[PDB]
């Protein structure tokens, strides 16, 4: 099951280009350059990914791009703010395809605790989000989570190969979503350590 | 000698498979994927400090392979090069033709 | 050899009457340089190889180099230059470009009739060069650094901010 | 094997095309750039006469004219900064305070 | 510049550039998830969950 | 067609394109192990998921790079604004291609040699030049001003550094440089070239700590050409580094090669050491440095060591 941006549809694929999309799928996934946007809290969190101690490197999203250009996900990691959306849109708007949205936080989600009159409430009410991290704010291991559920949507969606040969819309796999498939192993759990212990 | 046209035609693959394979590279970039204040002067005075050291450094190039053959004269001469050299700089230097915050 | 030598002098012929005939100054200056390498490949051609090294060098190396930074510094954007285009019309170039070919025919003629055994190519490498600067042309280095001095000094005096 | 008339053909052909820029282009720079063009190809015939002869003179007399020719152009473009400087334009036809 | 100023200068930078390589010659502190389980303190604030009494029906 | 001329002939060449190649793909592997070995300083791990050990890391990155949307600004100047990362590679890609590896593996036996490092040097600058110009941006182009003052303030004493080697070998050809270097290698003598050389080089290829932006404009394969481009001149300015310094492909028991590639190697990873410990230093104190300190350095070490030749020539 797929959808298109130029429509539900379903999955178009000789053996070929499906091993060339394989490919390319799997160069744009194993290699994900940041933007450097820094908008609050969630992304001092997100430059604590950045060091040593937990090593997003190994993932190939290192490089951090101060250019809009040269980065392939946006990670919007902050409050949307009234003053900040159009700052925010540009910034969108001046990468270049692929691109992807991860949204860090709960402001970045839908406003978060901050239901206020110079708040946008959630950055998905102007930009496209490709993957959402709920927290206040996330750990850097649930943005690496993230990063990686990003990794698998990008593996198995299909886009052209070249721009003059071939269909140019973009397909975008219906995945089954985390809380439906991480339903059987959590409603399992019965018991946890007591909260009086370190 | 055989040496010698094999080296030129080395030398002029080396340059043409370069130039054609970041020609190839940018063609192939170019063919995959689809689609969706006033300067100062002061740069002027280190292009012409560069341009002067840089023809006088030419000088020094040319004395530096035949230093052996010059002997001592030509030592002399060089020294009396460099000694000029140094003055200029030393001259731009003290007036503050080489300082960028005044 | 000499298919180096016609190709090169052909393509630096070609620049510079691309480079006389433009309004860009950037591409101006590209082709500039364009026809210095190709200068400096008929140097390489001929055997002197320390004028093409010093061609590459220093004249497409340091004074192209300073013409292009002048060029970006004025931010020329073609002020009535590039609406202009009074070098093109004929009642502008044909005079002085007719004046140009009968000197042109003149030191052609001039040349066409010189001795000639044509010239070997023996390679005279930047060692005998220098070992001639500083031997025979002792005063000419020392006048020369002085010359050097001299376009300094007036350089910076002139293009001083203040 | 090369001819000297032929090398000696193509300095003046590049001399007359500078000589031509310098001439017909109202631009300073122009003009400075078709100066560069005349001083390289006069630097051309030199070496092309020098490696005639199989004489360094030839290249020694390159040398000196690559000096004159960075510091000449070094001199005309201060002299057009100071004039774009002082009067926002390159026009040389419009510097023409005194005259006969 | 001084030169005192110089010398003191290139001392301390050979002295980075030491401390730098005895920090490459020193183990790593890099928590290697998803391979390395985070470890979380028992009132760690995660998911939220609901639950259920010792006689088993929920306690909400 | 069997004479040993043309086996010669397709010999010499099958050996430049190897060499081509291997320095590509070492440019290459080298960014790759430049984010490695800043992983390893910085006492984490880098990249090391992508295949074994992240060593299928650069053939993701190669592909990222040549399926993203080529893009051309608008309102710029298409022919330099392709024109500058071909520049930017091609010109210290030459300059290596007077590279002696090995006795008999060479490219082009110049009589000119480094003399050409410094035509290709020159011509490098142009990729910063016309990369300001062609991105129609005023901060770009101021900071493509600075850059270029940067590298012509370097470059002005460049070769001077080099002339204390061109000394004392007596010619300009890297096999005698090489050659002359069967005793004592060139750092003992020449060891203020040395060290003017190594800032001449690290500044000329915009790298720590002399660097700025211009690269904002650049995007998808013409950005990754600026960046091979800067990985191939390192592995350039440090085998040049090796021939003129260290001895080349000289050593007592290793085959050539192994000394060569060593001896390269521990330069890249000097390189990045030296990215990850030293800070930036301000622009006038970086331009003082280059013109005040270093110019009169090469040219009294230059002094020097023809006085010491003339003086050892009985
Ligand atoms: C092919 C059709 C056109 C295609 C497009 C244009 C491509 C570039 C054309 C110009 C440059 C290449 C010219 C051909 C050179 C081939 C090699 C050659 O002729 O070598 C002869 C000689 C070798 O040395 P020597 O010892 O004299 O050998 C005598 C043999 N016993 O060589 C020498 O002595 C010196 C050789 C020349 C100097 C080195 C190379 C200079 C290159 C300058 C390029 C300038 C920019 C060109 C831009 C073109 C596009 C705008
Ligand atoms: C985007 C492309 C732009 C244009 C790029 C260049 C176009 C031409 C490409 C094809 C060139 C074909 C090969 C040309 C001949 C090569 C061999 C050669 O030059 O041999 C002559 C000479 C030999 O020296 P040696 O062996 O010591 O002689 C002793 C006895 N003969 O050796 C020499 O004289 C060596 C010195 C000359 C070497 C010239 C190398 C190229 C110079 C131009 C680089 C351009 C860089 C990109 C553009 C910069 C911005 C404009
Ligand atoms: C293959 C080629 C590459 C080879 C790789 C290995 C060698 C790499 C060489 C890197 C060289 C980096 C040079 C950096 C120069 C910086 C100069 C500068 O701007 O210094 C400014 C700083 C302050 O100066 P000041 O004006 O007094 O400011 C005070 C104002 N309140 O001034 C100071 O703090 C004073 C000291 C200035 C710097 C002196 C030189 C230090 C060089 C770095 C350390 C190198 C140590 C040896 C490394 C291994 C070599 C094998
Ligand atoms: C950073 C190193 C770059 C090297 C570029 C050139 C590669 C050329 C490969 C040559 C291989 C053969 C060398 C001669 C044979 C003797 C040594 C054999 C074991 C390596
Ligand atoms: S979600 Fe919380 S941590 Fe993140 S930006 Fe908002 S207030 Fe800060």
């Amino acid at each position: 099951d797929y959808t298109l941006t130029r429509e539900i549809v379903t999955d178009p694929l000789n053996v070929f280009m499906g091993k060339l999309n394989d490919m390319v799928n799997w160069g744009r996934k194993n290699s994900i350059w940041p933007y450097n946007f820094g908008l609050s809290c969630c992304y001092v969190e997100m430059v604590t990914s950045f060091t040593a101690v937990h090593d997003v490197a190994r993932f190939g999203a290192e490089v951090l791009r101060a250019s809009p250009r040269q980065a392939d996900l946006m990670v919007v990691a902050g409050t949307c703010f009234t003053k900040m959306a159009p700052v925010i849109q540009r910034l969108y708007d001046q990468m270049l395809e692929p691109k992807w949205v991860i949204s860090m936080g709960a402001c970045a989600n839908s406003g978060g605790m901050y239901d206020i009159y110079s708040v946008v409430q959630g950055v998905d009410k102007f930009i496209p989000v490709d993957v959402y991290i709920p927290g206040c704010p996330p750990r850097p291991e649930a943005y690496m989570q993230a990063l990686m559920l990003l990794q698998e949507s990008i593996g198995k969606e299909r886009r052209p190969l070249s721009w003059v040969v071939g269909d140019q819309g973009v397909y975008r796999a219906n995945m089954q979503s985390e809380r439906e498939r991480k339903r059987g192993e959590r409603i399992a759990v019965t018991n946890l350590r007591t909260p009086d212990e370190i | 000698s055989t040496e010698v046209i094999a080296h030129h035609w080395a030398f002029a693959i080396f340059l043409i498979v370069a130039i054609g394979l970041c020609c190839l590279m940018l063609v192939g970039g170019w063919f995959l994927g689809g689609r969706a204040l006033r300067l100062s002067a002061k740069f002027y005075l280190v292009a012409m400090f560069f341009v002067i050291f840089d023809v006088e450094a030419l000088y020094l190039f040319a004395w530096s392979t035949s230093i052996r053959e010059s002997g001592w004269v030509g030592f002399v001469e060089a020294a009396i090069f460099i000694f000029v050299l140094l003055a200029g700089l030393v001259y731009l230097v003290r007036i503050g033709a080489l300082d960028w915050t005044p | 050899m000499e298919f180096a030598f016609y190709i090169c002098g052909l393509i630096a012929i070609l620049a510079t009457l691309r480079v006389i005939t433009h309004t860009n100054p950037v591409h101006a200056l590209l082709y500039l340089i364009i026809s210095l390498l190709a200068i400096s490949g008929v140097f390489f051609s001929l055997g002197a190889y320390f004028a093409g090294a010093l061609e590459i060098i220093v004249y497409a190396g340091a004074i192209m180099v300073l013409f292009v930074f002048v060029v970006m510094m004025l931010n020329l954007g073609g002020s009535e230059i590039e609406q202009e285009r009074q070098w093109l019309k004929p009642q502008v170039w044909i005079g002085p470009a007719i004046l140009s070919a009968i000197m042109l025919v003149v030191i052609v003629y001039a040349i066409l009739g010189v001795n000639d055994q044509g010239i070997d190519g023996t390679p005279i490498s930047a060692k005998a060069v220098g070992i001639t600067l500083f031997g025979p042309y002792v005063l000419a280095v020392e006048l020369a650094s002085m010359l050097l001095l001299a376009g300094l000094v007036v350089a910076f005096h002139v293009g001083r901010e203040e | 094997m090369i001819p000297l008339q032929h090398g000696l053909i193509l300095a003046a052909i590049l001399f007359v095309l500078g000589l031509t820029g310098l001439v017909i282009r109202r631009n300073l720079l122009f003009m400075l750039i078709g100066l560069e063009i005349m001083i390289n190809a006069s630097a051309l015939a030199f070496v092309v006469a020098g490696s005639y002869w199989g004489q360094t003179d030839g290249q020694v007399m390159y040398i000196l004219a690559i000096s004159l020719a960075a510091a000449e152009a070094s001199i005309g473009l201060a002299l057009l900064l100071q004039l774009h400087r002082r009067r926002q334009n390159l026009n040389i036809d419009s510097v023409s305070e005194m005259r006969g | 510049m001084t030169l005192k100023e110089l010398l003191v200068g290139f001392g301390t930078q050979v002295r980075s550039i030491w401390m730098i390589g005895l920090h490459a010659f020193a183990k790593r502190e890099t928590r290697m998830y998803p391979e390395e389980p985070v470890y979380l303190p028992p009132r760690y604030r995660g998911r939220i969950v609901l639950t259920r009494d010792p006689d088993g029906e929920e306690r909400c | 067609w069997i004479s040993p001329e043309l086996i010669e002939i397709l010999l010499t060449i099958l050996k430049a394109v190897v060499i081509l190649l291997v320095v590509v793909t070492c440019g290459a592997f080298m960014s790759f192990g430049e984010r490695r070995l800043l992983g390893l300083f910085q006492n984490r791990y880098g990249p090391n998921r992508v295949g074994w050990g992240g060593s299928l890391q650069l053939v993701a990155d190669m592909i990222k790079m040549f399926f993203k949307e080529d893009w051309i600004p608008k309102f710029s100047d298409r022919v330099i604004f392709t024109l500058a990362p071909m520049i930017a590679f091609t010109s210290l890609l030459l300059a290596f291609a007077i590279v002696p590896v090995s006795p008999g593996w060479v490219v082009a036996d110049l009589n000119i040699g480094i003399l050409f490092f410094l035509m290709m040097a020159g011509l490098a600058v142009y990729a910063v030049l016309f990369a300001g110009w062609s991105s129609n941006n005023k901060y770009s182009l101021l900071g493509a001003m600075r850059a270029s003052a940067q590298t012509l303030s370097y470059e002005v004493f460049l070769g001077l550094s080099l002339m204390g080697v061109v000394a004392q070998a007596g010619s300009f050809n890297m096999t005698d440089i090489v050659n002359s270097q069967a005793h004592v290698w060139n750092v003992i003598p020449q060891f203020f070239g040395f060290i003017t050389f190594a800032i001449a080089g690290v500044a000329v290829c915009h790298r720590h700590p002399f660097d700025q932006g211009y690269h904002i404009e650049y995007s998808g394969m013409k950005f990754g050409l600026f960046f091979v481009g800067e990985y191939i001149g390192i592995v350039t300015i440090s085998a040049l580094m090796v021939t003129l310094f260290f001895g080349g492909w000289q050593g007592p028991l290793l085959p050539p090669f192994i000394w060569f590639a060593l001896k390269t190697a521990f330069f890249m990873m000097m390189f990045i050491l030296i990215r990850a410990s030293l800070p930036r230093p301000r622009y006038d104190q970086v331009m003082s440095f280059g013109w005040k300190i270093c110019l009169p350095l090469t040219l009294i070490n230059l002094l020097v060591t023809a006085a010491v030749i003339l003086w050892q020539a009985q």
